């Protein structure tokens, strides 16, 4: 979180942290109450955000599930559902832990090779997340929908 | 500055600015009118707290101001107050930029080698700029005077 | 007790141990440079200033002898407490031994 | 290292779950008390000079340690000594900001007390000086902060042992 | 020449590990550590064993046993197979 | 570097002198479109993989010779993927520190860690200078047009981007 | 010692003691009648040194002695004479073996981090080391007396 | 280090003698299968990142593993344990070209049954990785030179548990 | 670096010659001195914190250079300031054991000149601060090594110019 | 390191106590038999090469051990086996210098023991080599500066057996 | 010399010398009426120092100057003797500067591989220095003969 962040960059240096670097333990700590709710919200929709980014991904990359493909199949499409209880779970992570590390830890490190070793178009998944992107602003108001928007751009730069 | 330092740190891991550093960002440049009031009320009041800070110093260290003593005299201890206003302006600059970079490299980056090799004691400047300090915090508002503190209290520990 | 009595040992020992310096700087010439007449600034130094006397008047002074006192000090208190347990121990022994001379079920 | 919001993180991330609400309750503590820790972890650092040198006092400058044939007899392993305390009131402020006590573990406990028992020192002495550390620092910041760094005081203390 | 010149807060020298030896000390510790890179995943080097077991000198073992701590190693074992103990003079 | 706060802080410390309110009016102006600045990085953010593309393609479109042979003279341009690569990586430099200084208010970011020692880098490998100068001209046009409404995000947008293209210039005039 | 560095300095270049370094140890094993009998005339005058250079440094530094100094009181004015006992002591040592390895290990590495952690000046110290290198070479010969001073002058150096 | 060819020669010199009639037979095995050894590290090495592909896939993909709460679940761990693979089938192709495991012992195995059990990822598992690309190399080197690949994969996961 | 003595070798082998009647004598000159300079270095390395202490006052303590705008403003100037004065003074004493300024040129002013014209030093101040620090020397020495302490501090100067 | 006048000063020292005549005794018996050992740390020094020169030839040089297969067969062997008894030879020196064999248990004996049982070196074989290194050793510097070098060749085959 | 290493060694940890360092300096610069003497006597006995020690050298030697040897012909054994006036002109020179740098820093550093190149054997030139040294220790005292022949031995270890 924002504290792990300034206890270790102070840590480096031999030192206790600063002015500036207390004051922002304090206003990411007074702001914890507001990403408390947010992110129950967005746990309310996990399963309702697929049924709208799964129509995305295909009507833009339908060539992926068409015979001709490799890995689509009648056998795995059964769980499909259960996916985004892992992705937009460490949206929910990172919007808590007001910083990108639980997106950054997890995820992003390795996310490429990860996939390389199939020969995958990686293009694909940052489709797939900023897809994702526009399933969650319906759900979502105006007002925290600028709240929950830079943590997803992070996953796209990440990949990219 | 603490836009500075949010800039350096991402620069380091070659990557953008991320939400935990631009919400950063986002709460020093809403404090901004905040911090240019404070700042502008020490620079306004120059007199009495440097007048009454050194007044409650010679109380507190009679042995400067003795014969013998680094102060004693009329113009050794006109030359103590020289820096007493030196430090009380490093410090509006450190509420100004939101963080105390500009009191590190202007008067605490050797601060000892300075001292020692003058003949002053160390401990007596620390003793004055906590003197400093309650005449400042009593012109500013109960929650303004805590805001202030942590710079004056950053320059005591840099002086220890 | 006997962990007490090791403390007393220790300030013996302490005393000892500056007992050449502390009469070797009994017939130095010490004079201060303020606190005594008043037609010198001292500062606060007229008496002590503004809290700095402390809850007792001993705890103020330092030296190896006066901080092996305050040990002894916190391990009296802890020897005293023990020993008025044992006194109200006592008193229920013989209040219920009391019960037994008296005609009972024992 | 890991902190009390990084624990949920970590908890909840093992087992694959969402955060639920008794995780979001303890949370709910840490965040109430964000400004209580910062206010002391400023005076903890005006005050560092002189929470060692009166917690030395209280508890070394008394014993047989400081005199010759004892550590910390020398000025090279008294400035040692005054160095090592100098880190444990730095660390244990980490731990009170951060509200947990695994960066001790990692940054602090880790060897270090093979290395105390290799070179000679007093493990039990060192209990004495940090428990002193202890009570002096809960008179600067108070009963409320005083009793949080007691949290971490106590858990150099018993990982020392 | 020595670590421990006095140098410390608010002096010219930046802030670093400061370290009790004296003058060409001689006394050398043996640790035993495993170290991870916590890197190799976006530089791309090579592979490196990171599991040590090394003579180290008491003059840089604050700074060694403080800087494995930092980068998430673990230190399994350390002892002390040169010099003596609580020695006053002789250490040089 | 130096934020626009530091550089009218350091120019008041160098006479000795305390904050007036001319020094207080350049620091009100930076708290005013501070907010506003932050828009313009967020949306560098989002955009920052298209914006690139654009920018290359329309670069290689009006100078169809950077993506053909070299020449006997060893010119250093996008002619095979190695170098394409290379130079997309170069295009991206320029976004990520132009960036940071709309943040900063200030151009000190730029020339200390961008300019100081770029020219004797591409005179060292040959990169032509004035294509270089064009793509980061490109990225400016483009970048504005989604800032189109009101004009004072121009403003804030053009600096970074017209600060590198007259300092890598050469001084004909 | 005379001895123990030279055979470091041959033990870092792994080779034997040169015929130069061998000829200094030579004169110095040579010398030890009379560096014997130089620590013997230190060792019995102590009280005489201690009293004396202590009662000029009380003089020269009355600000240690007066209310606020570190040597204020019957046991703190006692303690401050302990230390001059303690730096006589290694002076023989130094002496006696040759260099100033014991006085260095012993009182001189880390005095200054020492003295700071008690709150005393270390002007004071050096000043009260000045003191006893006057009152101990009165008592002295005008060779002995001038090698003695070498071991006064670098706890000097050392202490500055 | 050292291939077939140096340990003959070392078998002879430590008894001083020239090499005899039965030391030559020894390196005419060795001369006769160089044609076979090189043409096979040809394609492994064409084949490498796929090679793997499967044996993640064919052992290792669908177990608790890849699942949170065990080794690979995240994506750091998971290019750790394929960037692992490559290492162990490149020095397994180095003994092969060799014919002697001298190389597995000084370069692979050395310190690492310690470190796996410091960071606490499964021998067993890691044993079934390697079990699992050992048959799949056999099919694509063919069956005789497949069974030389087989003795390199063999010694590591006996000298691995 | 060379002394006296290295100095008459050096200008003896050069030619193949061994030591003859005219360098014999300067071989004298130096052992003569020899006490001399001993006696001078053992002063100087005990109150080198007095000599800077008091050529700093006389020179440029509260001229313009004290104040805002000039050089040596900030206490991280001041302090870089005093910290070249300790090394004239240190190199100094080097010249005046060894007897030959060869020290000075490797260690010292090799490439001075331009450091300090690229960090913006003044070099007519520095060399004030220098000879302030010549005065305070020669008479805590006495007058005859007094003179030799200058001859190396002009060496400076002139090889500053 | 510490010689016999580091040692006499820490018995000392750990006391608070200056030198007294115990002490003072300890000392000179140092310092009248001191040029006595700087006179036979050059003649040992002269006589390196051919003390170990004819140790090795008497001891174990036609023996199985130089033949195939044996220890000190190849010429590396064999150049680490001169260069080990020249080691032996120059730190026995450096404590009949010092009166104390402090310098070879820090830095000779600091493990050997497993070190040798690890790569298979005859400790049989290198103790009576350091044994037949002290009969031609003896015969150079006599008896009286024999019986302080004796003193620590025990001392290497003592704490090596 | 004995003062360039003293500087040299207390200028890599950047501090002024110990007394422990000047009494060595002391104690050589009372010794050169000594060392000025013996390199005079062994100046002045140059032929016979040298023609005595390559007279004995091709006895213990006579391969070297016979037919095939490196040394055949009147030229070659010119030559041949040239070299020990090298040494001997080299051991003068460590004599008087205290220590054997001299000989050390010129022709002492890379001999071997000046020798190997020229075809010489270097165990022929550790041989004709050691007839040197019999030869010039028959010139001198009991205790003048005994350090100058530690210069003739140190060449020799340093030429195996
Ligand atoms: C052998 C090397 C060595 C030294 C030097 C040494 C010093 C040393 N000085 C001490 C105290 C002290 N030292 C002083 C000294 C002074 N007050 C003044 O005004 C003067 C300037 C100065 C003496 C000249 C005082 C007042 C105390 C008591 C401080 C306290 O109890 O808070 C203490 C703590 C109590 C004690 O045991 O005395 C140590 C360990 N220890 C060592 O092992
Ligand atoms: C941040 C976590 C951390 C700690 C704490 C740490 C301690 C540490 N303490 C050391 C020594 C030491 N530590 C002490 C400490 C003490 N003496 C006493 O009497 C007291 C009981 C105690 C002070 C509380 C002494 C005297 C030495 C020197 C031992 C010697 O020289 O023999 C050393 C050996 C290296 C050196 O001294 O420079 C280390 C590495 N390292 C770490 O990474
Ligand atoms: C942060 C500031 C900064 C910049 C800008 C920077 C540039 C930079 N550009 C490089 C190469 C290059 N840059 C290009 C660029 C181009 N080719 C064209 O035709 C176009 C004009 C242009 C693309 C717009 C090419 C082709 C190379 C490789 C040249 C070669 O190897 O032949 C290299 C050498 C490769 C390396 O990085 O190791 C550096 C250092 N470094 C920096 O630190
Ligand atoms: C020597 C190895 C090598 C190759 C081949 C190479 C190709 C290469 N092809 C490119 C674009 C392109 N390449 C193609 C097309 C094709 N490409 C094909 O190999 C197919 C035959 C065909 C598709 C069927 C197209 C349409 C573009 C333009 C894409 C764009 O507008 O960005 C570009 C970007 C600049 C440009 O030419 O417009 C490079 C550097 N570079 C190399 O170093
Ligand atoms: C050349 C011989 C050699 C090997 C093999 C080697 C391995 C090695 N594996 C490592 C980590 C690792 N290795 C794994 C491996 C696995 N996880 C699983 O589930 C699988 C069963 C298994 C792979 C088959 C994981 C997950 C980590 C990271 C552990 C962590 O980050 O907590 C690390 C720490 C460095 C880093 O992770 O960047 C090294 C050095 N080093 C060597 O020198
Ligand atoms: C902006 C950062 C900064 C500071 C702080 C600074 C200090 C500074 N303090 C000085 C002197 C002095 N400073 C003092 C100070 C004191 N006497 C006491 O008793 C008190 C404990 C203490 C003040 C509270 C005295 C008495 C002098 C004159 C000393 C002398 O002339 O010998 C001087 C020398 C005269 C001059 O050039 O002005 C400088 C440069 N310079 C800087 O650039
Ligand atoms: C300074 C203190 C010190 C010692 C003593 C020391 C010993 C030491 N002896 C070694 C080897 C050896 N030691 C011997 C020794 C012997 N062969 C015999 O027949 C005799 C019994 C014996 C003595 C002549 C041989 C033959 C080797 C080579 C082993 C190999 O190359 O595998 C090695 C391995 C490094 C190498 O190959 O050179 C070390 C480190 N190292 C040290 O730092
Ligand atoms: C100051 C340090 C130093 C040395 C030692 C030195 C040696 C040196 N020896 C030489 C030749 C030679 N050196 C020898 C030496 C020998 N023949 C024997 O039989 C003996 C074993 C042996 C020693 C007397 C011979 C025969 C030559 C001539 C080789 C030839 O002409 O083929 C030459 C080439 C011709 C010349 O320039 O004189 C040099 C430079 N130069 C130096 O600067
Ligand atoms: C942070 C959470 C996390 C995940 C998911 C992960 C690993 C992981 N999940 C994967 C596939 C996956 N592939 C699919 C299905 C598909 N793939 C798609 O992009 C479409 C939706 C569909 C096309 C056919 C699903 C649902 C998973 C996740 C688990 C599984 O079902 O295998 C793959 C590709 C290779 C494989 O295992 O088969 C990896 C490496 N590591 C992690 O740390």
């Amino acid at each position: 979180s924002l504290v792990t962040q300034v206890i270790l960059s102070a840590d480096d240096e031999l030192r206790y942290p600063t002015a500036g670097e207390l004051e922002t333990i304090s206003s990411y700590l007074k702001t914890g109450e507001y990403r408390i709710r947010l992110i129950s919200i967005l746990q309310g929709k996990e399963q309702e955000i697929i049924r709208l980014a799964s129509k995305k991904i295909f009507q833009l990359h339908p060539e992926y599930i068409a015979p001709g493909g490799n890995a689509s199949g009648a056998r795995q499409r059964a769980l499909c559902l259960r996916d985004y209880g892992w992705y937009l779970r460490l949206i929910t992570y990172a919007i808590l832990a007001g910083d990108k590390e639980p997106l950054e830890k997890i995820g992003i490190i390795g996310v490429r090779e990860m996939y390389n070793s199939l020969g995958v178009p990686i293009i694909g998944m940052i489709d797939a997340i900023k897809c994702l992107k526009e399933a969650t602003v319906e759900v979502i108001s105006q007002e925290e929908e600028d709240f929950v928007a830079p943590y997803y751009d992070y996953i796209i730069q990440g990949m990219s | 500055s603490i836009v500075t330092k949010s800039i350096v740190n991402a620069d380091a891991e070659a990557r953008y600015l991320s939400p935990g550093e631009l919400d950063r960002i986002k709460s020093f440049v809403l404090s901004g009118q905040r911090r240019l009031r404070i700042a502008q009320t020490l620079t306004e009041n120059r007199e009495r707290i440097v007048k009454q800070g050194g007044q409650q110093l010679f109380q507190r260290r009679p042995d400067v101001v003795s014969p013998g003593g680094n102060a004693y005299g009329e113009e050794m201890t006109a030359t103590c107050l020289r820096d007493l206003d030196y430090y009380l302006r490093l410090v509006t600059y450190g509420i100004i930029a939101g963080d105390v970079t500009p009191i590190e490299e202007i008067g605490l980056v050797g601060v000892k080698e300075m001292y020692s090799a003058l003949g002053t004691p160390i401990s007596g400047v620390a003793e004055g700029i906590r003197c400093m300090k309650d005449v400042a915090c009593s012109l500013l508002s109960g929650e303004d005077a805590a805001e202030v503190g942590f710079y004056f209290d950053y320059t005591l520990a840099a002086m220890q | 007790q006997i962990e007490l009595d090791a403390a007393y040992t220790s300030l013996a020992s302490s005393r000892a141990f500056l007992a050449p310096f502390a009469a070797m700087a009994a017939d130095m010439d010490i004079r201060p440079l303020y606190g005594k007449n008043p037609q010198v600034f001292a500062g606060q130094f007229l008496g002590v200033g503004a809290g700095q006397w402390g809850k007792t008047g001993a705890d103020t002074v330092r030296g190896r002898s006066r901080r092996v006192a305050a040990d002894i000090g916190v391990k009296e208190f802890q020897l005293e407490r023990v020993k008025q347990l044992v006194v109200d121990l006592q008193r229920a022994l013989a209040l219920e031994d009391a019960e037994a001379d008296a005609p009972a079920t024992s | 290292m890991q902190d009390a919001i990084t624990s949920v993180i970590n908890a909840a991330d093992v087992q694959g779950k969402y955060l639920d609400a008794n995780s979001v309750e303890k949370l709910r503590g840490y965040f109430q008390t964000g400004e209580l820790r910062v206010r002391a972890a400023a005076t903890i650092a005006a005050n560092a000079a002189t929470i060692i040198k009166e917690a030395v006092a209280k508890s070394l400058l008394y014993s047989d340690i400081t005199r010759p044939g004892g550590n910390m007899y020398t000025t090279r392993r008294y400035a040692a000594c005054i160095r090592d305390l100098d880190y444990y009131l730095r660390y244990a402020t980490y731990g009170m900001l951060a509200g947990d006590p695994s960066i001790l573990d990692e940054r602090v406990l880790n060897g270090l007390k093979e290395t105390y028992n290799s070179l000679g020192v007093p493990i039990g002495a060192t209990i004495q000086a940090i428990q002193a550390m202890k009570e002096v620092t809960g008179s600067l910041v108070g009963s409320d902060a005083g009793k949080e760094m007691g949290l971490y005081f106590d858990y150099i203390c018993s990982g020392l042992s | 020449a020595y670590d421990m010149d006095g140098t410390g807060a608010g002096s010219l020298e930046p802030r670093g590990i400061k370290s009790s030896a004296v003058e060409k000390d001689s006394r050398c510790f043996k640790v035993t550590f495993v170290l991870p890179s916590q890197s190799r995943l976006y530089t791309f080097r090579e592979l490196q064993n990171v599991y040590t077991t090394k003579m180290v000198p008491f003059s840089s073992w604050y700074a060694e046993q403080q800087r494995i701590q930092k980068m998430g190693g673990k230190i399994l074992k350390v002892e002390l197979v040169a010099g003596g103990q609580m020695r006053s003079v002789g250490n040089q | 570097m130096q934020d626009i706060i530091t550089s009218v802080i350091n120019q008041y410390d160098l006479s000795g002198r305390y904050l007036d309110i001319k020094g207080i009016n350049q620091i009100n102006n930076y708290f005013d479109t501070g907010l506003k600045r932050l828009m313009i990085a967020k949306l560098i953010n989002k955009e920052a993989t298209n914006l690139i593309k654009e920018a290359s393609e329309l670069l290689f479109i009006e100078q169809p010779e950077l993506l053909r042979p070299c020449g006997n003279a060893f010119i250093g341009n996008a002619y095979t993927t190695r170098r394409y690569a290379a130079c997309i990586r170069d295009i991206e430099y320029y976004l990520r520190y132009s960036a940071y200084s709309i943040i900063a208010g200030n151009n000190s970011i730029l020339d200390e860690r961008v300019l100081d020692g770029l020219k004797e880098t591409y005179n060292s490998l040959l990169v032509p200078i004035g294509p270089t100068i064009r793509v980061i001209q490109l990225l400016k046009e483009i970048i504005q047009k989604k800032f189109s409404t009101e004009n004072i995000e121009n403003a804030i947008i053009a600096e970074p981007f017209d600060y590198l293209a007259i300092n890598l210039s050469d001084k004909n005039l």
